[PDB]
C-alpha cells in the first residue's frame, strides 16, 4: 500500500507541539513494502571489518 | 458503548473486540472385510449381501 | 496575505485541551500587515504628560 505525499493543517503529527497552536504545516508521504529473503546464501558480500 | 457527557467534559473511547475461531478436520474411513468365498457364494445365489 | 474568518474543529488551537476531546470548536481570524513610517518628522501629536 502507499499514501501518497499530503498536507497535514491539524494536531500535532509529530511530537513538537500542534499546527494550529504553532501556525505550521506538515506534509507527509507513507509506504509499506513487504520483503523476504528465500535464501540468504543466493547473496555474497565484500567487506573490510 | 455510548458515554454520557457534560458540556466540555472530557470524551472517553470504547471499541467493537473481535477474536478468532477455527475448525477442525476430521477423516472418517470404514472398511469391511470378507473372503471370495463370500463374492461367489453372492454372485452364483443372489443374496445381496455385498449389496448390503 | 490573509487567512479570512474560518472555523478548526480539530488539534488544540490555543492550548485549552484538544477540540475534539472536550467538544468544543474555535474560529479563527487571521492578518499580516507591512508598516513603515517614512519620517518621523511627518507627525506631530498633541498630549498631556
Amino acid at each position: 500500500a502507499n499514501i501518497p505525499l499530503t498536507l497535514i493543517e491539524y494536531g500535532d503529527p509529530d511530537g513538537s507541539g500542534d499546527l494550529q497552536r504553532k501556525n505550521e504545516l506538515a506534509i507527509r508521504a507513507e509506504v509499506v513494502y513487504g520483503v523476504g529473503i528465500l535464501s540468504t546464501d543466493a547473496f555474497a558480500v565484500v567487506r573490510d571489518a | 458503548r455510548g458515554e454520557v457527557v457534560g458540556e466540555s467534559a472530557e470524551k472517553s473511547e470504547s471499541t467493537a473486540t473481535f477474536a478468532p475461531v477455527t475448525s477442525l478436520v476430521r477423516k472418517v474411513q470404514v472398511t469391511q472385510r470378507f473372503s471370495q468365498e463370500v463374492k461367489w457364494a453372492d454372485e452364483s445365489r443372489q443374496l445381496g449381501v455385498l449389496q448390503t
